[PDB]
């Protein structure tokens, strides 16, 4: 039951930069006997299970590149990513493993990359889709920076907005850059009703909006 | 090789037990203390207890949070950690690993390997299969396909083109719940002198259901 704490909660540093984030316990991990402390650093990289860092605060683990360092002592710790990678993007957490083990809450790094625009591409309702009365529209908005963007979808001109889900991806652990989807679902007979189905994204990288679209008319 | 697997995560009612088991190879498992660790989505690292080594006579300790409520044991013949879990409650909802934990202590001391993972789901719902859509275009060196997976519950599907060997070029975004089903898609970028000529088929998983299908991406 030794309390862990991280800070800061995120941060957001561009490659080539040095990090530096804090793990403070509520109690001594220092053995006066071993003259060790019980803290370990581990990387959880974006939909990936954690790996193993450092432990006895300051030990790299094997494999680890050394530009991961971890100091402290009894309640005071610290892990430094001096020069920071794309591949450094992740949730770092603190454990100590003095009395049993017990995780810090992490501390979130994110990339600082260059301003990118989406790739977009558009999808009409799947045939196998429409067959079940249902209709999907689908939108890709791929590799682009940062993350907030505004998506609207233009049915015949209007923007909807009815029936749209959303999702991003986490930042890319290679160009450091988010993908997201925007997808519209409309019953089939609403689908044929319309025809121009336009999405539309206008984000930091450009005044113009970034579109793509079909006629169903078309298709 | 190193190599940990979790198995017997699902959808779980409220009140409900659980055996998760955790094979293992690659290493002299009687060796080493075993933990388990959960993540509940969006939530930090929680360790639930660990079960020591043979010098150690394999004890078993526990975090507070699960203790007298889940059970660890290991089969040393055959190299496998198990929970048991009991009365689970939402809060129980999670990511569970297992992982290699510490051998001597003058070595230390940490995690040194992980699993995937398995994830459970303590609710009410009932666990509804997938339809799986291909999305296809309806022009430039470069073509964007995908794959509409929709609800679908609980979590996880998984989803993979190719087999696994299209990983670059994809990305498959998180499920977004909507009325207790969820909806997921995922995307490959390949080069359009490469499609439609070689097949770009997703492969969706949803082993709660029991579903398993793969979808070609066929144009027009
Ligand atoms: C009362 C302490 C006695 O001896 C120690 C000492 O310096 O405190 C600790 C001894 O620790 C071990 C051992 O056989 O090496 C290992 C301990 O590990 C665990 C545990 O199993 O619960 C897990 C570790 O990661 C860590 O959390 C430790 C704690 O730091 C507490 O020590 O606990 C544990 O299994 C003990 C066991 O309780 C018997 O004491 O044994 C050992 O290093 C001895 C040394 O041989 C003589 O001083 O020092």
């Amino acid at each position: 039951d030794i309390v862990m704490t991280q800070s800061p909660s995120s941060l957001a540093v561009s490659a080539g930069e040095k990090v530096t984030m804090s793990c403070k316990s509520s109690q001594s991990l220092l053995n006066s006997r071993t003259r060790k402390n019980y803290l370990a650093w581990y990387q959880q990289k974006p939909g990936q299970s954690p790996k193993l860092l450092i432990f006895w605060a300051s030990t790299r683990e094997s494999g680890v590149p050394d530009r991961f360092t971890g100091s402290g002592s009894g309640t005071d710790f610290t892990l430094t990513i001096s020069s920071v990678q794309a591949e450094d993007l992740a949730v770092y957490y603190c454990k100590q493993s003095y009395n049993l083990r017990t995780f810090g809450r992490g501390t979130k790094l994110e990339i600082k990359r260059a301003d990118a625009a989406p790739t977009v591409s558009i999808f009409p309702p799947s045939s196998e889709q429409l067959t079940s009365g249902g209709a999907s529209v689908v939108c890709f908005l791929n590799n682009f920076y940062p993350k907030d963007i505004n998506v609207k979808w233009k049915i015949d001109g209007s923007e909807r907005q009815n029936g749209v889900l959303n999702s991003w991806t986490d930042q890319d652990s290679k160009d450091s850059t988010y993908s997201m989807s925007s997808t519209l679902t409309l019953t089939k007979d609403e689908y044929e009703r319309h025809n121009s189905y336009t999405c539309e994204a206008t984000h930091k990288t450009s005044t113009s909006p970034i579109v793509k679209s079909f006629n169903r008319n078309e298709c | 090789e190193v190599m940990l697997v979790e198995s017997g995560g699902g959808l779980v009612q409220p009140g409900g037990s659980l055996r998760l088991s955790c094979a293992t190879s690659g290493f002299t498992f009687t060796d080493y203390y075993m933990s388990w660790v959960r993540q509940p989505p969006g939530k930090a690292l929680e360790w639930l207890g660990f079960i020591r080594n043979k010098v150690k006579g394999y004890t078993i300790d526990y975090s507070a949070s699960v203790k007298g409520r889940f059970t660890i044991s290991r089969d040393n013949s055959q190299s496998i950690l198990y929970l048991q879990m009991n009365t689970l409650r939402a809060e129980d909802s999670a990511t569970y690993y297992c992982a290699r934990d510490m051998r001597r202590f003058d070595d230390g001391d940490a995690m040194d390997y992980w699993g995937q993972g398995t994830l459970v789901t303590v609710s009410a719902a009932k666990t509804t299969p997938p339809s799986v859509y291909p999305l296809a275009p309806g022009t430039n060196s470069m073509v964007t396909l995908g794959c509409l997976v929709k609800g679908y519950f609980p979590e996880p599907v998984t989803v993979t083109w190719n087999s696994g060997s299209l990983s670059s070029g994809v990305h498959t975004f998180p499920a977004v719940l909507q009325s207790d089903l969820y909806t997921l898609s995922s995307s490959v970028t390949v080069p359009s002198s490469t499609w439609p000529s070689e097949t770009v088929t997703c492969n969706v998983a949803h082993p709660a259901s029991s579903t398993k299908v793969d979808k070609k991406i066929v144009p027009r």
